[PDB]
């Protein structure tokens, strides 16, 4: 579900007051000091991808707003590049956001074996959420030379701005990826 | 009966049901004794009303 | 040697550590032969490391094939109060390909180096490296090498201990293939959306932020310092006249064992396929097709890929230029159309849709493409996927129109009868039935 | 030949004034004027869809391709800067085959809604394709559709029917000053809205339903009131 | 002035005295094209326009109401300007607007916008 | 007779000083001469032994305000004997 206008909605809308953490402010700071004073809108990229680790994994329209006050441009600007980019959700998502197999020097391979058995071991279709804000199936794109087909991913947003990992695992097998989900349940991290 | 213009008339037709993203209305089951055929995005909750015949789309999905 | 160019003895070799055997941080770089004497090195000039690139005939690599020298020529000699910038395109997109988050992931001080280099050979004030938003642990690690660096005041003012300044700033894309073009990149890094600019402005008159700046590959820009200090003529001896260096392979594919090794710039594909990574799965014998490179160049099919060297002018006389150099080989046992029509999904996907022949012609590519997968399509469709691929070609503004129009031209080129074949099965099974 | 249009040019350095041949009728231009322009002053119009005069120079939708002599691909002429001694060429194979390439490409997404477009009797889209265009049509797969979003009581807007040449948005960031529209998305189904409820609150904003060639903005009080040609 | 054409022409004599006026239409803003300018016509003002009270139609009584949108256009001003002069017609000629070509470059976009000085 | 032998004869054979304008395409052949000489060049074409102009098919008139000589008259004519077809035009005022 990739929608290019809001509708608002009662978990996201422009009147919420959205604020950068103490803690994220010194990151913020530090990722606007790597541009000149006058170009303050290209640090647009680090801090949206800053405000997704630190809501949770998703960017609602109350964040962009924050970011364009930032970065001081129309908020349009910041609707334009966030939209752009397949990387900010912009619809919730749980704690970890699994994807899901890649592209045809993949399926070559055969990477579009494991796809069923995510969806059927949570029951929710793709791009929503489980039961619990916990877990979510969303596509990706191969690193490179993927040459164990069944691939996985997680994203690490149970912790926050702190605690945010992106981790790519290799040779995927349908029983060992419902290990990697159950691993996951409890807290404790997979080996990579 | 005749009392019925066709502006309170074409709203008493239920909405269609149709699964897919978009669907392509032609008017009359004849694609010559039609109308342009129309492609209408039925993604909002709201039926999505075909700009020729007036008829309305919704998707019964989600 | 001219008689054949092919084999490394592995001390000729510039990428060491590229499996990552030791450690990747200061220490090790270090005695591994980096941040050797650069005072030294970059002391003498911005014209002689110009000079000495010119001398070594480095072909950019990325795809792109300019030569370095001259690249790095075209930057103002006198700032006019504008300063100059240098932005190193590590945005690795395009999959397949997996040699720069390797140079990233275990020689980060090699980038390093290289990219100072480059800004001393170029009048740069500062240098950004733009990487590819899903590598964020390489990002991290070359962020720590980064600070690693700057502690032991290998960057920052006074780099190096010359007078020389060089400030390198990390940015990190969210996920776009279009991002990785030259223009798009600086159209990403300056804040907005990464959609390519008119060529006419070129990056030596307007590029980042408005300023003057040029866009290298960090493949490029890592072997900048080790070919200074070896010297720019042994670089010239790996190879043939002005296409001399060696080149990062990325096999991959049917075959067994699949290595990432660095060997020289003409070896031939016979000897690379059945050298380092054990051979072609089921043998030579079925070798379907094979694409030199990476995925936006045209297929060979398998009577031209015997006997044919993995050079720039080799290849490109084929009608199947050299980008990324990681090859892709397909066996008899799968079929070439469902991996083209899927590549073909994969331009439609990425194309920013900012020109009509893009946005339009890459969809229409996949449609027809699709519809013929299962040869539900007349046989004339041929010619008129040929006449819509020619419509694509040199219209668009980037070269992605020419990237998503090339595949399918390859395709029918040297694989048209397997589409009447499809086209005329499925003819047959529906007169038929019914 | 005469200007065409009767546009006046303003040479403020009458020193610089590089001389070019459009089709082999040599004319003086000073610096700057781009290849479209120096075809505009010599009595030549080429087509245009997303050059405007008043706007920032944009070079999407390919339309104003020409050939010159020394140039391997058609360029765009109308970002193209003018050097002096070139050899244009705008009625060519190379430079026709590439603009029916290009209609093709814009008409094959979008739709069929000539009789109900307010804008049926005065389109850049169809008259251009009357005269640059194949009448044969090759296209006939499913097309795409955008919904409609409402913005303004006095801006009616069919999304559907717009070629994504970002003439709109240029106006409001810098005709207008206000910065609410703009371009969303990537690739084919790239939208064009506000992203939000709001709508265009400007004093001259109505100025974007006659900026926009195709009907795809189009006044909401002079909604299907009358045809153009009575 | 020099009505003798007017005379001639046999139209009726109280339709000699009517004002006129000629210009050159411009272009119009909702389309791009310039293949319908540099001609010259007559504007007879043929305000007076009712409404038949049988059916809406519009109704007039000027026979001068479409001739010189539908016919009578002229290729230069001068000659539209002797012809109101030969039929005796107070003409008033409205001289046309030209759009001024200036220096534009696709390069204008991308600005170095200054040093970020203090201020 | 072809239309392009008529063209060259008529032309020779012709005084200079009747014809002021003169057009030859597949639409037809075509002598603009002045006001003054077109009876002449009438009896001329009616009864030269080459071309024998019999019958006149119509007179014609076109309207072009915007020229000095606002009207031109154009004659139609045939050559029953010979299968042509000449145009002869003036302008009047
Ligand atoms: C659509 C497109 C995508 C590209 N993607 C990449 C890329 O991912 N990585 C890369 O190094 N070059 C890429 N390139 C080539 C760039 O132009 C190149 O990075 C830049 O020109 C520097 O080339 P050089 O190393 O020869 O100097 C891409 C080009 C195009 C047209
Ligand atoms: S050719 Fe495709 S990728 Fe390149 S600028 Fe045009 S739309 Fe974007
Ligand atoms: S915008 Fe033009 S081409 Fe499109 S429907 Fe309206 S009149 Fe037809
Ligand atoms: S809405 Fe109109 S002006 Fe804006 S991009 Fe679409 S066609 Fe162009
Ligand atoms: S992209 Fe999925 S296996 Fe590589
Ligand atoms: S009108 Fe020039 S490229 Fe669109
Ligand atoms: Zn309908």
């Amino acid at each position: 579900t990739a929608l290019n206008y809001h509708l608002d909605s009662p978990d996201n809308k422009p009147d919420l007051p959205w604020e950068f953490s103490e803690a994220n402010q010194s990151k913020v700071k530090e990722i606007l000091s790597y541009y000149p004073s006058n170009y303050k809108q290209s640090a647009v990229i680090p801090l949206l991808d800053l405000a997704q680790q630190q809501n949770g994994g998703w960017l609602p329209v109350s964040a962009m707003n924050a970011v364009a006050k930032v970065i001081e441009v129309a908020p349009i600007r910041v609707y334009e590049v966030a939209t752009f980019y397949s990387m900010f959700n912009r619809a919730k998502v749980g704690k970890y956001h699994l994807l899901v197999c890649g592209t045809t020097p993949c399926m070559i391979r055969g990477s579009r074996d494991i796809e069923s058995a995510l969806l059927d071991h949570l029951g929710v279709k793709r791009g929503e959420v489980t039961k619990d804000g916990l877990f979510s199936v969303g596509e990706m794109e191969c690193m490179g030379c993927c040459v164990n087909a069944p691939m996985i991913t997680v994203a690490d947003y149970s912790n926050g701005s702190e605690g945010y990992t992106y981790n790519y695992f290799e040779d995927v097998t349908p029983e060992k990826v419902v290990e990697i989900v159950e691993k996951l349940r409890k807290g404790e991290k997979p080996p990579h | 009966r005749s009392k019925k213009s066709p502006m309170e008339l074409i709203s008493e037709v239920p909405p269609i049901k149709v699964d897919g993203r978009i669907v392509a209305c032609e008017g009359d089951t004849n694609p010559a004794l039609g109308h342009p055929i129309e492609f209408i995005c039925l993604d909002l909750n709201e039926p999505a009303i075909c700009k020729y015949c007036g008829l309305r789309y919704v998707q019964d999905h989600h | 040697e001219k008689t054949h160019f092919g084999g490394l003895k592995d001390e000729d070799r510039i990428f060491t550590n590229l499996y990552g055997l030791h450690d990747p941080f200061l220490k090790g770089a270090m005695k591994r032969g980096d941040w050797h004497r650069t005072k030294d090195l970059v002391l003498k000039g911005t014209d002689w490391i110009v000079n000495e690139m010119k001398k070594s005939g480095l072909r950019g690599r990325g795809g792109a094939g300019f030569p370095s020298g001259l690249k790095w020529s075209f930057m103002p000699k006198v700032s006019d109060g504008r300063p100059s910038y240098l932005v190193v395109n590590a945005d690795e997109s395009e999959p397949g390909t997996c040699k720069d988050r390797e140079i990233m992931r275990h020689d980060p001080h090699k980038l390093l180096e290289g990219c100072l280099i480059a800004g001393v050979g170029m009048r740069a004030s500062a240098a950004y490296i733009y990487i590819r938003g899903e590598y964020v642990n390489e990002r991290l690690n070359l962020e720590k090498a980064r600070r690693e660096a700057y502690a032991a005041g290998l960057l920052g003012k006074n780099a190096c201990g010359s007078g020389y300044d060089f400030e390198v700033y990390i940015h990190f894309g969210a996920g776009a293939y279009i991002c990785g073009e030259e223009t798009a990149l600086l159209e990403s890094l300056e804040g907005k959306q990464g959609k390519p600019r008119l060529k006419p402005p070129f990056p030596a008159n307007a590029g980042l932020y408005g300023c003057p700046t040029t866009v290298t590959n960090v493949e490029t820009v890592a072997v900048s310092p080790t070919i200074l200090r070896r010297g720019p003529e042994w670089f010239s001896s790996f190879g043939r006249k002005n296409n001399a260096g060696t080149k990062l392979f990325c096999i991959s594919g049917h075959v067994n064992k699949p290595c990432t090794v660095e060997e020289e710039m003409s070896i031939p594909l016979k000897e690379l396929i059945e050298r380092h990574c054990g051979g072609v799965r089921g043998g030579w014998d079925n070798l379907l097709a094979i694409i030199p490179g990476g995925s936006s160049v045209p297929l060979i099919p398998k009577n031209i890929c015997e006997d044919v060297l993995m050079d720039f002018d080799a290849l490109k006389a084929v009608q199947s230029g050299l980008g990324t150099a990681a090859v892709i080989v397909m066996d008899k046992s799968t079929d070439v159309v469902d991996a083209i029509a899927r590549l073909s999904y994969f331009y439609k996907h990425e194309s920013c849709g900012q020109c009509t022949p893009c946005r339009e012609g890459t969809g229409w590519l996949w449609m027809i493409m699709e519809r013929m997968k299962v040869g539900n399509a007349k046989l004339e469709e041929i010619d008129m996927l040929q006449e819509v691929t020619k419509q694509i070609e040199g219209h668009t503004i980037c070269a992605l129109g020419d990237a998503a129009a090339w595949p399918v031209q390859g395709l029918i080129r040297h694989f048209r009868p397997e589409l009447e074949r499809r086209i005329r099965e499925r003819a047959e099974r529906e007169l038929l039935q019914a | 030949r005469n200007p065409v249009g009767g546009a006046r040019v303003h040479f403020s350095n009458p020193e610089d004034a590089i001389e070019v041949f459009v089709d082999g009728y040599a004319v003086k231009v000073p610096k700057g004027f781009t290849v479209l322009q120096a075809c505009e002053v010599a009595g030549v119009d080429i087509p245009r869809f997303c050059y405007h005069s008043r706007l920032s120079i944009a070079g999407n939708c390919r339309m104003c391709l020409v050939e010159v002599e020394k140039s391997p691909k058609p360029v765009a002429s109308c970002a193209m800067p003018a050097l002096p001694g070139m050899k244009i060429k705008t009625d060519t194979p190379i430079a026709k085959k590439a603009r029916e390439g290009v209609m093709e490409f814009l008409l094959m997404n979008h739709p069929l809604d000539c009789p109900i477009c307010d804008q049926g009797g005065e389109c850049d889209l169809q008259d251009q394709s009357m005269a640059f265009g194949s009448d044969r049509g090759r296209f006939t797969e499913m097309k795409r559709s955008v919904v409609d979003k409402n913005l303004g009581p006095l801006v009616k807007t069919v999304m559907t029917r717009c070629i994504q040449c970002t003439r709109c948005v240029r106006f409001a960031s810098e005709v207008a000053g206000v910065q609410d529209l703009g371009i969303l998305g990537r690739g084919s189904g790239e939208e064009i809205g506000t992203y939000v409820e709001k709508l265009m609150t400007s004093e001259l904003s109505g100025n974007v339903i006659d900026i926009c060639p195709v009907g795809a903005l189009t006044s909401k009080p002079f909604a299907f009131k009358a045809r153009n040609w009575e | 002035k020099r009505g003798e054409i007017g005379k001639v022409s046999g139209i009726p004599e109280e339709h000699l005295s009517r004002k006129v006026i000629i210009y050159s239409p411009a272009r119009t803003a909702t389309q791009s094209g310039s293949g319908k300018l540099g001609k010259w016509k007559i504007n007879f003002v043929s305000t007076l326009k009712w409404e038949n009270p049988l059916m809406g139609w519009t109704s007039t009584g000027d026979p001068y109401a479409n001739v010189g949108d539908s016919a009578l256009a002229f290729d230069s001003e001068e000659a539209a300007k002797s012809f109101a002069e030969r039929h005796g017609w107070d003409y008033k000629v409205k001289k046309p607007n030209t759009p001024l070509l200036k220096v534009k470059s696709y390069s204008d976009n991308f600005k170095w916008k200054g040093n970020p000085q203090p201020e | 007779m072809d239309n392009q032998f008529i063209f060259k004869y008529s032309w020779e054979t012709l005084p200079k000083k009747w014809v002021k304008k003169m057009e030859r395409s597949e639409h037809g052949n075509r002598f603009d001469t002045n006001t003054d000489y077109l009876f002449q060049l009438l009896c001329f074409l009616k009864l030269h032994t080459y071309t024998r102009v019999q019958v006149l098919i119509d007179i014609c008139g076109v309207d072009y305000p915007s020229r000095k000589r606002r009207f031109e008259v154009v004659y139609n004519l045939l050559s029953t004997r010979y299968n042509s077809r000449i145009r002869v035009q003036t302008s009047a005022d």
